[PDB]
RNA sequence: GGUUCGAAGACGAUCAGAUACCGUCGUAGUUCCGACCAUAAACGAUGCCGACUGGCGAUGCGGCGGCGUUAUUCCCAUGACCCGCCGGGCAGCUUCCGGGAAACCAAAGUCUUUGGGUUCCGGGGGGAGUAUGGUUGCAAAGCUGAAACUUAAAGGAAUUGA
RNA sequence: CACAUGUUCC
């Protein structure tokens, strides 16, 4: 039951030093442990299958069938993630999916339309994202319009937090794995892109991991 | 069949329809 | 990023790369941070304090990684500026 | 041949800025090429540029920040309204927060924000972000 | 074919690097020694153990093995590692020294010196391989 | 390190690069690495600057030191010439020394009982030990290599240039390292020279290791 | 579109114009064989006068017979 | 698909090569797309060498070789296994087989 | 004019049959001149002009510079080599530039962050490059070019079995 | 020197 840390940026999680999950963002930092999202956005977040994609190979003695899951995940203010596993049985797959989908999961950026009144809603540019030929396309939006697209990347702008958006679709859609993972970079691209509000010199901070480098050494490994 | 000789049959059939709508005229 | 009553609305700000000026993402998992000790001028030893800088993936893999560096060194006067 | 100047001068300084090199040469230098390069320095886009008067069309020399997205040309230069100057930064900006479309008047070369305060139209030029 | 399994093997190996000193050469001696010292369930699995470690005995007397771990020969191979000779192979009074190479020292600050002795260049480059 | 005559260029390192073939470079030349010679010689050899050489072997100083936890500094060398230069040291700075057959999956596999997690890694030839940097991707580490004319820069991410071909040459560089980064923190005065002798860091071949034992019997 | 001439816009529409009779809806829309070949002759509904009663034998996997009437 | 970049052939600027027979069929192969091999052999290899020497009239006579320029076709070499079938990274490496026997 | 080869054809083998593959002949043709013919997997399956975007070693030509080896011999200069630089000429190697469905591409990049200029051309697969009409050609055939009707797939790249 | 061909469903 009680979570034992692995990597060494998780212990930092189990000290109660990590003040939050946005430093870790800072720095670039990779996260391989599920239950470091856990622990900051162990309440809010919240989990959503989007499809179970029974694939098959051939083999000499019949067609060994494994199913493919396909898992959206994300508290609704700030994070989404995405995660796909495929093994065995189906409730494996789907359990080792959010498992990966924690691992994936990205921070939001939240624009205003227009006018800047109350809080962010929409996206803040024409920000887009793409994988095989599948081509997502986001469109700034303004308030109480809702999530205009498709029904399966509907589902991953709400877990987004993002109630406003306008979306084109260029590709062949039907398969779903490639249309999910062609909105999720869509997002993800959204604190890659610069803005000329982020235009100042970025003053740089002490690193995580050497700011507790003595705390990380004193009681293990 | 080739697409080779399937064109080669239609030229031994238009030629065959030359012949034949020459001889009314 | 402000609103129109001027509070800062995001959550974070992202890191900036030292070189190319771009912002590093989060998924930038060759991201450098470096730490440059500075040199007392008399007696020739570590002082305490950082010069760190920030390099994205993108130039590690393109093979101006030491020169990056390099060239905010000479600014920033840790490399001799005759060199 | 080269048929169009400025559109050569922005996709080599587009090319230079995808590789983020700190400063780029193009080739010519024309007077709607300088006017396009004060426009852009005016909001900080790019570093300081300057001009190489030979004898000849000059080369100019501009140094670069990591401040630019895309800087893209409209071929030809269709005239715009002012009513219609919504819908051309609708389809074209990122975003109404920032994204810059200037074009020629007669008052001169400028951005679409300061040709809503001279209310004076013309023709497009390019855009710039 | 008469090939030592995975099982006989493992087994072997952590014998040899526990029980040096108790270990001998002949098959029956350590055979016995190993019969205390191992929970083995079978004396077929007992003679295939004792014989492939005597098999490797022939390896450790005539060298070094790769995979194996002897606190003996660690220390031949310790005091190797931390030699020192009497003198540096830098302390040599005779440095040949290219000419090329002596107008890099002469713009630097530190060009004539006292030990440092100028060569001939060779005339002709010719430094590539044949192509083809 | 920068125009500072306590840390500018010895007149005692001047012979020892000298008469280890520090400056001597590869026959061809990588295009990183033509701001680092001053020029090729007849015989198609270049000539590595060794005042620049000097210059980047201090700036690498500044990392270790800059490191506070002495124990993650990954060093890897997997040559059969540089184990025996970066054990050491790891001995005497406190590094972690990993010596031949570099396992892939050190710095991503957990379940590995070799799972390291450095600030730093320092290589000892870019083709050598390509594939510590292709973990120096997957993880955030800062890459110190000791290049060649002809090494690559793939994900290294500051580099001495050095000749790492030649034995004598080798060990001379990581003992120019393990006298720096012990002379900014308080381990050793620049006023006396550092006591140990570079011959202790140089690889010694089995043949030549026979061949001294009969001079010493 | 690939010419972009400020004055091309007969080469433009020439183009569109061309290429639309090479969709299979538009040359279907647009051409009077179609018309002429339908005998409904565009009328959503038509009588008919019943002479025989026909049973249509089905496609491939699924076999079954099908009661049609000639009109 | 594209299965080799130059086709299997060294034309690249030519566009139209002068063919060439076979060795063992006749078939007509354009010159650079034939695999040509050329043999540096003797007469005699190891049995007639030996007695002939001794009866040679002219003791220390070298024995002259026999040049033969081969040109074999896709097929023809492949059956009489002068080339064979490679894996696709296997394909692009073009040094020839070491020679020492 | 017809040496060789060789459509058609004859003959001998093989096979259940060969009217094919194999072998012996062999007309037209293949060879030269003067006129037609305008079709090829006429391919880089990649229109033409202009700019930018990594290197690496070659190679063709011309030019430039330089230690030196070697010829005319009597050396300068010209030849043959060696070391570099320049322009494009055919290419190759290499990598997370970038792109593409992938194979792969220094162009097939600089594209949802979509606009340098100008032609040709395609709209699921058959019918069908067919009928008819027009036009050229001595002929063969060449160019333009449908519809009725039928069909829920055809197809491209790639993985695993067989 | 020959090894030509074996209706539809999972
Ligand atoms: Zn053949």
């Amino acid at each position: 039951k009680e979570w034992l840390p692995v990597t060494k940026l998780g212990r930092l999680v189990k000290d109660m030093k990590i003040k939050s999950l946005e430093e870790i963002y800072l720095f670039s930092l990779p996260i391989k442990e599920s239950e470091i999202i856990d622990f900051f956005l162990g309440a809010s977040l919240k989990d959503e299958v989007l499809k179970i994609m029974p694939v098959q190979k051939q083999t000499r003695a019949g067609q060994r069938t494994r199913f493919k899951a396909f898992v959206a995940i994300g508290d609704y203010n700030g994070h989404v993630g995405l995660g796909v596993k495929c093994s065995k049985e189906v409730a494996t797959a789907i359990r080792g999916a959010i498992i990966l989908a924690k691992l994936s999961i990205v921070p939001v950026r939240r624009g205003y339309w227009g006018n800047k009144i109350g809080k962010p809603h929409t996206v803040p540019c024409k920000v887009t994202g793409r994988c095989g030929s599948v081509l997502v396309r986001l469109i700034p939006a303004p308030r109480g319009t809702g999530i205009v697209s498709a029904p399966v990347p509907k589902k991953l702008l709400m877990m987004a937090g993002i109630d406003d958006c306008y979306t084109s679709a260029r590709g062949c859609t039907a398969t779903l794995g490639n249309f999910a993972k062609a909105t999720f970079d869509a997002i993800s691209k959204t604190y890659s892109y610069l803005t000329p509000d982020l235009w100042k010199e970025t003053v740089f901070t002490k690193s995580p991991y050497q700011e507790f480098t003595d705390h990380l050494v004193k009681t293990h490994t | 069949m080739r697409a080779k000789w399937r064109k080669k049959r239609m030229r031994r059939l238009k030629r065959k329809r030359r012949k034949m709508r020459q001889r009314s005229k | 990023m402000q609103n129109d009553a001027g509070e800062f609305v995001d959550l974070y700000v992202p890191r900036k790369c030292s070189a190319s000026n771009r912002i590093i993402g989060a998924k930038d998992h060759a991201s450098i941070q470096m730490n440059v000790a500075e040199v007392d001028k008399v007696t020739g030893r570590f002082n305490g304090q950082f010069k760190t800088y920030a390099i994205c993936g993108a130039i590690r893999r393109m093979g101006e990684s030491d020169d990056s560096i390099l060239r905010l060194a000479k600014a920033d006067g840790i490399v001799s500026k005759n060199f | 041949v080269r048929m169009n100047v400025l559109a050569d001068a922005l996709k080599s300084i587009n090319n230079a800025e995808k590789r983020g090199k700190r400063q780029v040469l193009i080739r010519p230098c024309s007077k709607v090429i300088v006017r396009f390069l004060t426009v852009m320095m005016k909001h900080g886009y790019i570093g300081e540029f300057e001009i190489i008067d030979d004898h000849r069309a000059g080369k100019i020399v501009v140094n670069l920040t990591g401040r630019l997205n895309k800087c893209g040309v409209i071929s030809p230069r269709f005239d715009v309204q002012l009513k219609d100057l919504e819908k051309w930064q609708n389809n074209l900006l990122p975003s109404r927060q920032f994204g810059f479309i200037v074009l020629t008047t007669s008052a001169g070369i400028m951005d679409h924000e300061e040709a809503r305060r001279k209310h004076t139209g013309g023709k497009i030029l390019g855009f710039f972000f | 074919g008469r090939v030592r399994t995975k099982t006989v093997k493992k087994a072997a190996r952590v014998i040899i690097e526990k029980y040096y000193t108790r270990l001998g050469n002949d098959f029956h001696t350590n055979k016995r020694v190993c019969e205390e010292i191992a929970i083995i369930p079978s004396k077929k699995l007992r003679n295939k153990i004792a014989g492939y470690v005597t098999h490797l005995m022939k390896r450790i007397q005539r060298g070094p093995v790769r995979g194996i771990s002897i606190k003996l020969q660690e220390e031949e191979r310790e005091r190797r590692d931390n030699y020192v000779p009497e003198v540096s192979a830098l302390d040599q009074e005779i440095i040949e020294v290219d000419p090329d190479t002596k107008e890099m020292l002469k713009l630097l600050d530190f060009g004539s010196l006292s030990n440092l002795q100028v060569t001939q260049p060779t005339v002709g480059m010719n430094f590539k391989t044949p192509r083809g | 390190s920068g125009a500072l005559d306590v840390l500018q260029m010895k007149e005692e390192d001047v012979l020892k690069f000298l008469a280890a073939g520090t400056h001597l470079g590869g026959t061809n030349l990588d295009f990183q690495m033509e701001q680092y010679i001053y020029k090729r010689k007849s015989d198609g050899i270049y000539i590595i600057n060794l005042k620049r050489t000097w210059e980047k072997l201090l700036l690498a100083a500044r990392a270790i030191v800059a490191i506070e936890n002495p124990a993650d500094v990954s060093v890897i060398s997997s040559r059969n010439t540089g184990q025996r230069a970066v054990l050491k040291f790891a001995a005497a700075t406190g590094a972690t020394p990993i010596a031949g057959r570099f396992t892939p999956g050190t710095f991503t596999n957990q379940i590995q009982t070799a799972f390291r997690e450095p600030r730093l890694l320092v290589v000892t030839d870019p083709r050598a030990d390509h594939q510590p940097l292709t973990e120096a991707s997957y993880v955030n580490l800062p890459t110190i290599a000791l290049c060649n004319t002809d090494s690559p820069l793939r994900y290294v991410d500051i580099a001495i240039p050095c000749n790492n071909k030649g034995a004598h040459s080798v060990g001379l560089m990581w003992w120019m390292l393990a006298r720096e980064v012990l002379r900014m923190r308080g381990t050793i005065s620049r006023e006396h020279p550092w006591e140990v002798m570079p011959d202790l860091y140089f690889y010694r071949d089995p043949e030549e290791i026979e061949k001294e034992e009969q001079a010493a019997a | 579109g690939k010419c972009r001439g400020l004055r091309t816009a007969r080469k433009l529409r020439s183009h569109r114009r061309d290429q639309k009779w090479h969709d299979k809806q538009y040359k279907k829309a647009h051409l009077g064989t179609a018309l002429k070949a339908n005998p409904f002759g565009g009328a959503s509904h038509a009588k008919g006068i019943v002479l025989e009663k026909v049973g249509v034998e089905a496609k491939q996997p699924n076999s079954a017979i099908r009661k049609c009437v000639r009109v | 698909t594209k299965k080799r970049r130059n086709n299997g052939r060294a034309k690249k600027g030519r566009g139209h090569v002068q063919p060439i027979r076979c060795t063992n069929c006749a078939r007509c192969v354009p010159k650079d797309k034939a695999i040509k091999k050329f043999v540096i052999r003797n007469i005699v290899e190891a049995a007639a060498v030996r007695d002939i020497s001794e009866a040679s009239v002219f003791d220390a006579y070298v024995l002259p070789k026999l040049y033969v320029k081969l040109h074999y076709c896709v097929s023809c070499a492949i059956h009489s296994k002068v080339v064979r079938n490679r894996s696709r990274e296997a394909r692009k490496d073009r040094t020839p087989p070491p020679r020492f026997r």
